């Protein structure tokens, strides 16, 4: 049967300092027991000083990041180039995700 | 590019007249005379096939139309309207009756159905009424023979005899004279040809007259044998010859 | 889909179809409501040009919405049914989803919203109706009385009247209603109501109907005997020099 | 005059 | 009409549709544009009025392509022309998707026409404010066509429409005598420039910019191409010479 | 585009009246008179046919009195074909109500729904009103014998006796005089026949120009009778009009 | 005219569509705005209009992408609509094709969007004019949009009331400013002069002046208020 | 009877311009911006004395940081408010933050033009003063019309008195005004243009401040403010 | 009144828009006639190309509907091609749904029925065309059926359409009065084409060139149209008799 | 398997209904009133799938209440049980059918007769002197067949019911935390508050 999901591996890590934050991941992309790329970046700069990574099924991971980035672009268009607070982004991503709850 | 006429095109005037019905009736009045007569063992409907060119082949055009094997219709008014009404009527007789009860509808109910189709053209959005009156004649097992008139308004009425169209007021009086409740079918066929004779001024023969009857069942017109409870159709259009034969004996 | 705009603006800023709907109300029987200290009364007139009508079955002009709320109206009768139904349905929906009956204001705001919607939706004409909606909030003793009009506007009133000759009846009420001391008794609140209809009904007491709404879903309409009893005495205290 | 125009 | 010209699908008492005739006035008031059919292709040319020296030259293209083999040009309400061409582009893709072969020119002609005629059927739409000249090379020849707001269309040896239509038709009828055994793709380009220049003398008040395209089985391999660069100047020149 | 031809059928006059409803009522005023009178023990419906010819068949003709249900009937005044539309939906509604509750539909609920439908054609959709007015005669185990009328506006009201169609102001005045609350069925029958003969625009009142029906107590049930042509001629002699 | 201008689905006996023409009249009542471009940048200068001494000044310039924007003169609500549709197209092109929307194609898309509202019964034409600038793969660009549907590419222009002043000036100074390449501050000045030729009893201030610029290595950005002090 | 979306020969939409006339007949409303908050006031204008003037609601809350005052066909405003309140709550659900005052104004104006034959049949017959606070542009007052346009005003008056009352504000308003100064100034200008003697029953005050949000003043507070104003005047 | 503009009745009972549609059918000033052979059917029509710039081969009012049905249109080409496509469509669908070839008379009823509709629904105009359908039917033999904007249709021994309909009609009437049969008793279609071109000339009083005409033939097997050369051959023969 | 019992004695109808609400491993509540008052003289009890049960009941409630206000009249119990069966009979062929069973007990103020009606989630309806839903019938029907008399007093019925509840406490594996009992008679609906 057609299975719409896959697994491209990956591990990511994010740590919050006092005046800083880091978000890291390996740059290896896999399928089953094969290597797809030894450098396929998975941690992205989205503007307004937000970095994002959506690890797991990479097609879904990219789709989500693409869509969040668009959310930022339209936040500006719709609210006088206001910066997007990290906490506000977090709420918005909850909605991006729950939209596809099923 | 879509029907943006959602509103009624037939409305009450301040006098209470529904204009477009009134005008539709006028169009009926201009139409050729048609008539029907009910007898004790048959019904007859007749009209004039006034051709619109000697190059036209009159047989390719029927004003008298079989609705069910037991019901016939004739009209006066705008022919093309009658035509699409015969289609609608034949279909409704199936979809709303035969496919449900396994019988053809009885005369009143089919007439009732045609009425509803015309009534609706009097009220629905963006359409004119039909411009015809219909005479429907037929027979069912529990009501016997029957003759009905249906008007552009959707009204219908049952008749012993009547006429509609051009010389209708004249012919109505002629029929009131000659009609009793003891006529055999052959008697009424006679009266019909006579009543039609005044409303017709030119040639009057079996090629210019259309006439059909609801009478006995013609098992010879059935097409198949072996089902004894299928008796075959009571409607029958008379041939050109069958008309003349009675025209000499007039 | 017939959606033509029937309520539109004309050059002086009027919306004639709503204004003409108000004209429908003016032609309608008179309706009046009075607030007491512990009750509300609604009164209506019955057109006396029709002497042969069955009063058992002709629909009254005062309608229960829920068991604690009533609505009377002046205007086109048939239009009134649509408002009354919508309102009865909404009250039951409120009980379902909030586990609490509507406040008298809430039910009013709802009716008025419907009336307003019909003044800027394609394909529809405004309601030829104005309402008086009365009752007591659940578990509350303060009487409530509101009025709505075809435009969708609504407000609350110590006493109020609508329909034909309401100018007269309102004058009477404006010159007989002490806000500071409102009718202290049921019996005398119904008195003030009948009195104000008599400025404009005259005629008989079978051409008036009265309804008393009291707290905790206590709603009752009076009989001709009860109502005529107020017609007399009112007409007797009259004749008195 | 008219200030309904940008 | 005497009331008979306020809606679109309405017959006047002598059988006319004034609203279409009023659309034709919009076409007639348009810029001049032509098509010349040759022995193996078609040439299209159009007049670009330089309203103002502020218009960027070379840069307001007017001839539109459909698929790869069909060329279109129109006179009148430009946005109406773009609209029709878009419909044609849809119509050519639909036809190719199902039948595989790129749409034959007569088949394309009727796709447009049916659509334009469609816009004369109902009083909830107005006719197209454009006449359109189009054609191309298909499995059996070159074809030139012109299509009126009424939806009428026929195949032409050459065609013109717009303000300079009359000068143009006159010069095209001449073109069919001298060069009547046939007209070659390259000469048809030249003659095109001549006709646009001669036609420009109405509208002499303003300057104009010539624009030509062709579709020649031998010179473009059956594909629609814009005549630019040298071949264009050669035609601009041949026009200057032949007007004196 | 098409907005040019819309007769706006759902608008108010500057006086606050509904044009097409008023014009439709004007129409109804030219229709054969129909009467309903409620007795203590039955109801009487009598109406006059505007369609009359020697050759018209009257045994099988219906133009004014229609059975909605075994316990409700209508007398029609207006466009007889508009009536049939509304009638069949009503006949359904009664059957729908029976399916849902397994009780016959109370007379008023049926009258309300038929009138609500009319009211709709008055407020949205841009169609013309139904040119119809109804007198409803029914019995239910909650109000007993009931008599109602509805008209194009969608307004309905109940009556002790009432009339619709032509010459109603005349007929209503005759009914106001001679109606007494304690009347019996046969009294009511003759009051109705005598009201028609005084308002008919016709020469005389003959059986070939009437429909007639009575709802009366039957058995411990309620029988509904639509007189046949012969039964009408009889009642016309019995009360002395022939 | 009376008999031929109650909708956009009626031609005049002479070929006009009055509803479209009455639409253009709204543009003429709008406040003046100018566009002009070199080979490397494209500039918008706009005169913002206020209602009172107490009201703000109506914005006239709208970013559409990092490489495209417009100024508006006419019904501001309509410009919101059209600029929104333009942002959507820019965004679709970016998302589906990883390709910036060419300015020519924006014009074409705009024209077609508007043309729908001159053949549509029950609709109305757009009541606004648009000057569109951008930098794409074929360089700097300036477009003029009219509610008729006609989108035109120019070196410069101006629209709105008293627009003729700026227009004639740009036709005069043409050969000069096309050559203003690689000097944005000097191209803006050219635009600020052009719009100046269109004032009547009014002088440019920090509150009413508004300027936008884009070009090779300069994304579309908007200057208002103190930012525009430099240029007066 | 032409079509509701029709342009006039001078470039104006008929139904919108007729709509603006109805606004001119509406009870007066005034709003004033001050670095201490923003004040909204309205003429209640009860028709009869039996009308309980408390049920006259021409100032409503949109969110804790945004208030609204109306003038015109007020029944038309119910759904503009309902949409505005929904935009305020929805924006918070989606972004875990308060909506900006202008962004909510822009949202209200987007309804204004959604009519034709195009969900609503006609434009709104009511105008709005929208006053609020957000952390990007502080205190703000906006004027929204059924045309779909809107301006930010330091002070603005709409309705019957507007033409004159606005000329008053142009003279009396300055940037260093205080909340109490604008309170009285709103009472003053209202008292001049109303036809009845202004009292705490046919006029209503309310404001919006960052710390306390949007409150509608209770009769007591307004009355104690009317007196203070009668006195500052008699002190000539 | 507006009953001149859309397809509703006049107080006379008339549809002016249907009448004005008939008038447009003559707007081409082109005449046509059709006659029946022993086993073929011929339609002939004038061909007028006045513009030297036109490609004469693309100018026709004769359409091949199915393999067996030909249709000649009297009226403006845009409505004519609209009609032709719909018929081509109706005939392909009929074959698919029912398994035989749609008969000429049946296609006529179907198109006349569609025609009727535009006289009754207000949002559509009639077509300014008269459709002449011809075939050699597998049940009825050679057939001519014609439909007009009124929704009318019928079958003809022969028929003629256009501005000079009357001259042609009375010509053919005389011939059928003398011959006493319902067809041209000639067994070659080439002869029957000649008969047609002949009686066309004698009734219009004009000679024809090979480019003045347009000719269509229906045989059992198929319906085809003649070339300029197949015509010149016809014309030559007429001159030798 | 909740307990839905109903018995119709001569002057009234008695509904006894299990009080416990157990989700899986825990008993969440021991005071649950599995009843809705459909009108002053009609009481309906119900048992079945989780959310479906109350949703259906309160839906039926609101509908009968609306009918009451509109006609200022209280539908007979026969009429209510017909509307109720109709709803369920519609439900069963719907996408997600309501999985609810109900008893309907009412006093027909017009016949002056009590009436008890049993309807299962399929829309099966029967008029009975006594009824139960689910497994409850299996222990109690033999008791009721024996001691039931059509002329029993309300107090005799209660005694007979007490007997039925005691047998359920003996032989049924589930602790259903006792019953709430309600009586319906000419005077409306009262709850027997001290039942064993
Ligand atoms: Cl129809
Ligand atoms: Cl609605
Ligand atoms: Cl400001
Ligand atoms: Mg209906």
């Amino acid at each position: 049967q057609f299975n719409p999901y896959g697994d491209n591996g990956g591990t990511i890590l994010g740590i919050a300092g006092e005046d800083f934050a880091v978000l890291a991941g390996d740059t290896r992309n896999i399928t089953d027991y094969s290597i797809n790329s030894r450098y396929e970046p998975k941690v992205f700069d989205c503007g307004d000083n937000i970095v994002m990574s959506a690890n797991g099924f990479a097609a879904d991971g990219d789709a989500l990041v693409k869509r969040f980035k668009n959310s930022v672009k339209w936040y500006h268009f719709d609210h006088n180039d206001k910066k997007l607070s990290i906490n506000s982004a977090a709420r918005n991503i909850q909605h991006l995700l729950y939209g596809k709850r099923f | 590019m879509t029907d943006r006429y959602s509103f009624s095109l037939t409305t009450f005037s301040p006098s209470g007249k529904l204009g477009q019905i009134d005008y539709a009736l006028t169009a009926v009045k201009q139409g050729v005379t048609s008539l029907g007569i009910k007898a004790t063992n048959g019904v007859v409907i007749a009209t004039e096939k006034k051709s619109s060119s000697p190059l036209a082949m009159s047989e390719t055009l029927s004003k008298v139309s079989l609705l069910t094997p037991d019901i016939g219709a004739v009209y006066s008014g705008m022919g093309p309207d009658y035509r699409v009404l015969v289609d609608k009527s034949r279909k409704v007789a199936h979809t709303s009756y035969k496919r449900i009860y396994g019988e053809y509808p009885p005369t009143k109910l089919l007439v009732s159905e045609v009425a509803k189709i015309m009534q609706e053209a009097t009220q629905s959005g963006g359409v004119r009424p039909f411009g015809v009156s219909l005479l429907i004649a037929g027979h069912d097992e529990f009501n016997g023979f029957s003759l009905y008139q249906v008007d552009p308004s959707g009204s219908y009425f049952p008749w012993k005899a009547t006429a509609i169209g051009k010389g209708s007021v004249a012919a109505k009086t002629f029929l009131e004279k000659r009609w009793n409740d003891e006529l055999e079918l052959e008697d009424a066929i006679h009266i019909a040809l006579l009543t039609l004779k005044e409303s017709v001024e030119g040639e009057f023969n079996g090629d210019t007259i259309e006439l059909a009857i609801i009478g006995d069942e013609n098992p010879d017109l059935l097409g198949y044998t072996g089902i004894p409870t299928d008796k075959g159709p009571r409607f029958r259009k008379l041939t050109s010859q069958e008309i003349n034969d009675r025209l000499e004996a007039l | 889909g017939y959606d033509r705009a029937l309520s539109i603006f004309s050059p002086d800023g009027h919306i004639f179809q709503v204004e003409y709907a108000l004209e429908a109300v003016k032609r309608g029987t008179c309706a009046v409501g009075v607030k007491g200290k512990n009750c509300v009364v609604l009164g209506c007139e019955r057109r006396s040009t029709l002497k042969l009508q069955d009063t058992r079955i002709t629909p009254s002009k005062v309608s229960k919405i829920d068991s604690h709320v009533v609505l009377s109206f002046s205007g086109l009768n048939a239009d009134s049914r649509i408002l009354i139904e919508k309102a009865r349905v909404e009250a039951q929906s409120h009980r379902l989803t909030l586990e609490d009956p509507v406040t008298v204001e809430y039910l009013t705001r709802y009716v008025a919203g419907v009336q307003q919607r019909y003044t800027q939706s394609g394909g529809v004409r405004p309601f030829g109706v104005s309402t008086l909606i009365a009752g007591f909030d659940p578990r509350d003793d303060e009487p409530k009385l509101y009025q709505t009009e075809p435009s969708g506007i609504y407000s609350s009133w110590s006493a109020q009247t609508i329909g034909r000759n309401s100018k007269t009846v309102r004058e009477f009420l404006e010159k007989n209603y002490d806000r500071k001391e409102p009718p202290a008794t049921v019996e005398e609140c119904v008195k003030l109501t009948v009195r104000s209809l008599l400025e404009v009904v005259q005629t008989g007491a079978k051409n008036i109907e009265i309804t008393v709404v009291k707290p905790d879903s206590d709603i009752v309409a009076l009989s001709s005997e009860e109502i005529n009893q107020y017609v007399t005495q009112i007409e007797q205290e009259k004749q008195e020099q | 005059w008219r200030s309904y125009y940008a | 009409g005497t009331g008979y010209d306020l809606s679109n699908s309405v017959f006047s008492p002598d059988g006319r549709n004034f609203q279409v005739e009023y659309a034709v006035k919009a076409v007639e008031n348009g810029t001049t544009s032509i098509g010349i059919k040759c022995n193996d292709g078609v040439v299209f040319a159009v007049e670009k009025l330089i309203t103002s020296k502020l218009l960027v030259p070379q840069k307001n293209v007017k001839i539109q392509v459909v698929d790869r083999h069909i060329g279109c040009v129109y006179s009148g309400l430009i946005p109406d022309g773009r609209h029709l061409v878009n419909r044609g582009r849809e119509e050519a893709a639909s036809f190719k998707k199902l039948y595989k072969t790129p749409i034959p020119i007569p088949a394309f002609a009727d796709r447009l026409g049916q659509y334009v005629q469609a816009h004369t059927l109902y009083n909830s739409v107005r006719p197209f404010g454009v006449s359109t000249i189009f054609g191309g090379v298909d499995k059996n020849g070159a074809h030139l066509y012109m299509l009126e707001p009424s939806g009428s269309y026929w195949g032409y040896k050459g065609a013109a429409t717009g303000k300079g239509r009359q000068s143009a038709k006159a010069e095209l009828e001449k073109l069919v005598d001298h060069h009547p055994e046939g007209l070659s793709a390259r000469e048809a380009v030249k003659q095109a420039a001549k006709i646009i220049y001669l036609a420009h003398e109405d509208n002499k008040e303003k300057d104009f910019e010539l624009e030509i395209s062709w579709c020649s089985l031998s010179e473009t391999n059956g594909l629609h191409k814009f005549v630019k660069g040298d071949l264009l100047q050669e035609a601009i020149d041949f026009a200057q010479k032949e007007i004196n | 585009g098409s907005r040019r031809y819309d007769s706006r059928t759902t608008i108010f006059s500057p006086e606050g009246r509904l044009y097409q409803v008023e014009y439709a009522l004007e129409s109804i005023s030219h229709a054969g008179t129909a009467i309903g009178i409620m007795a203590s023990d039955g109801i009487v419906l009598a109406a006059e046919r505007k369609v009359t010819s020697t050759l018209l068949e009257q045994d099988t003709s219906t133009e004014k009195l229609y059975k909605l249900n075994d316990k409700i009937a209508v007398a029609v005044a207006g466009l007889t074909a508009d009536a049939e539309i509304l009638i069949n939906t009503a006949r359904i509604h009664a059957q729908n109500y029976l399916k849902t509750y397994n009780e016959d539909i109370p007379v008023e609920i049926l009258v309300r729904r038929l009138s609500d439908i009319k009211q709709g054609y008055t407020q949205h959709g841009g169609l013309r009103p139904f040119g119809v007015s109804f007198i409803y005669a029914g019995y239910d185990d909650r109000y007993g014998y009931q008599l109602y009328t509805s008209n194009p506006s969608g307004n309905y009201t109940g009556w002790k006796a009432i009339s619709v169609g032509a010459n109603t102001s005349a007929a209503q005045t005759l009914l106001q005089m001679d109606y007494k609350d304690d009347m019996k069925v046969d009294d009511a029958i003759e009051l109705a026949l005598k009201t028609l003969s005084k308002t008919t625009d016709s020469s005389a009142l003959t059986y070939d120009r009437l429909e007639f029906a009575t709802i009366r107590k039957g058995d411990g049930e309620v029988y509904q009778k639509i007189f046949k042509p012969q039964e009408i001629k009889d009642i016309l002699v019995k009360t002395g009009i022939t | 005219r009376n008999n031929y201008d109650g909708d956009t689905v009626t031609f005049s006996p002479t070929g006009r569509l009055f509803q479209v023409e009455y639409a253009l009249e709204a543009i003429k009542q709008g406040s003046v705005t100018v566009g002009l471009r070199s080979n490397t940048h494209a500039v918008l200068v706009a005169l913002k209009r206020n209602a009172d001494e107490l009201s703000s000044y109506q914005k006239k310039i709208i970013k559409c992408d990092e490489h495209m924007g417009l100024s508006l003169a006419g019904l501001a609500p309509d410009a919101r609509v059209l600029s929104n549709y333009l942002r959507q197209q820019c965004n679709y092109s970016s998302l589906v094709f990883n390709r910036k929307l060419a300015v020519e194609r924006a014009g074409h898309l705009l024209c077609d969007k508007a043309q729908k509202n001159t053949q549509s019964y029950g609709g109305r034409p757009y009541g606004v004019g648009l000057l569109i600038i951008g930098y794409d793969k074929s360089g700097a660009h300036l477009l003029e949009f009219q509610p008729s549907g006609n989108v035109t590419e120019l070196y410069g222009t101006a629209i709105g009331a008293r627009s003729q002043g700026a227009k004639t000036y740009l036709e005069r100074t043409l050969d000069t400013f096309i050559k203003i390449d690689g000097n944005p501050d000097e191209l803006i000045k050219a635009g600020v002069e052009a719009i100046s030729q269109s004032l009547r009893d009014e002088s440019l201030t920090v509150d009413n002046l508004s300027i936008a610029i884009v070009g090779k290595d300069t994304p579309f950005t908007i200057y208002d208020g103190e930012a525009v002090a430099k240029y007066i | 009877d032409r079509g509701v979306s029709t342009f006039s020969p001078e470039g104006r939409l008929f139904q919108v311009e007729y709509s603006l006339e109805a606004i001119k007949l509406g009870s007066t409303a005034i709003g004033i911006a001050t670095k201490e908050g923003v004040v909204l006031g309205v003429e209640k204008r009860a028709t009869s004395p039996l009308l309980e003037s408390d049920s006259i609601e021409k100032i409503v809350e949109i969110d804790r940081h945004i208030g609204c005052a109306m003038s015109g066909l007020t029944a038309d405003a119910r759904s503009m408010i309902e949409h505005a309140r929904t935009a305020a709550v929805t924006h918070n659900l989606y972004y875990d933050e308060d909506i900006n005052v202008e962004s909510l104004t822009q949202s209200v104006c987007d309804l204004a033009l959604r009519f034709g034959e195009r969900l609503m049949s006609r434009p709104f017959g009511v105008a709005l003063l929208i006053a609020g606070h957000d952390a990007d542009d502080g205190y703000q007052l906006f004027h929204a019309e059924p045309s779909g346009t809107f301006y930010r005003y330091n002070a603005k008056a709409i309705g019957s008195g507007s033409e004159g009352a606005q000329a008053e504000l142009l003279n009396e308003w300055h940037s260093s005004l205080t909340l109490k100064e604008a309170e009285l100034l709103v009472l003053k200008i209202l008292k001049q243009v109303m036809e009845e003697k202004l009292d705490e029953n046919n006029a209503q005050l309310s404001c919006i401040t960052k710390q306390d949000g949007f409150k509608i003043y209770d009769n007591e507070k307004t009355a104690e403010l009317i007196k203070e104003l009668k006195e500052k005047e008699a002190a000539e | 009144g507006y009953d001149r503009h859309i397809t509703i009745f006049s107080p006379e009972g008339r549809l002016y828009q249907v009448e004005y549609a008939f008038k447009a059918t003559n707007q081409t000033n082109i005449n046509s006639l059709a006659v029946r052979g022993k086993d073929c059917t011929v339609v002939i029509s004038q061909k007028k190309v006045p513009d030297k710039l036109l490609d004469p081969t693309t100018v026709s009012y004769i359409f091949c509907i199915s393999r067996t049905i030909g249709m000649v249109v009297n009226g403006p080409i845009p409505d004519a091609r609209n009609a032709a496509l719909r018929a081509k469509a109706e005939a392909a669908e009929f074959r698919y749904k029912y398994g035989y070839d749609m008969p000429c008379d049946v296609l006529a009823k179907r198109m006349a029925n569609l025609s009727q509709i535009y006289t009754q629904r207000a949002y559509m105009r009639p077509l300014g065309v008269i459709l002449t359908f011809v075939s050699v039917d597998e049940e009825l033999g050679p057939s001519i059926y014609k439909t007009d904007p009124a929704g009318y249709y019928v079958g003809y021994k022969a028929t003629a359409t256009g501005p000079k309909q009357q001259e042609i009609t009375t010509n053919l009437e005389n011939h059928f009065k003398k011959s006493k049969i319902d067809h041209i008793n000639e067994e070659s279609w080439e002869k029957v084409v000649e008969f047609a071109i002949t009686h066309m000339i004698d009734a219009l009083g004009t000679e024809f060139s090979k480019n003045d005409l347009e000719v269509g033939v229906a045989t059992k097997d198929k319906f085809f149209t003649l070339s300029a050369e197949n015509i010149e051959e016809r014309l030559v023969a007429i001159a030798e008799q | 398997m909740d307990i839905i019992l109903g018995i119709r004695v001569q002057d009234s109808v008695i509904l006894a209904s299990s009080k416990a609400v157990t989700r899986g491993i825990s008993v969440l509540k021991d005071s649950d009133d599995k009843t809705r008052q459909l009108s002053p003289h009609t009481l309906m009890s119900f048992a079945g799938e989780a959310g479906d049960t109350v949703q259906f009941a309160e839906y039926i409630q609101a509908n009968i209440q609306l009918y009451s206000i509109r006609e200022d009249y209280e539908l007979s119990p026969q009429a209510v049980s017909s509307f109720v069966r109709q709803e369920l009979a519609k439900s069963i062929r719907s996408r997600r059918p309501y999985q609810v069973n109900v008893l309907i007990g009412g006093y027909d103020k017009k016949k002056n007769k009590p009436e008890l009606y049993q309807i299962d989630y399929l829309g099966t309806k029967v008029e009975l002197p006594y009824g139960a839903h689910g497994y409850s019938g299996f222990y109690t029907f033999s008791l009721l067949d024996h001691h039931y008399r059509p002329d029993m007093t309300t107090e005799e019925g209660l005694d007979l019911l007490k007997l039925c509840v005691q047998e359920l406490e003996k032989r049924m594996p589930m602790d259903f935390k006792g019953v709430i009992v309600k009586i319906v008679d000419k005077d409306g609906i009262r709850q027997v508050d001290d039942f064993q």
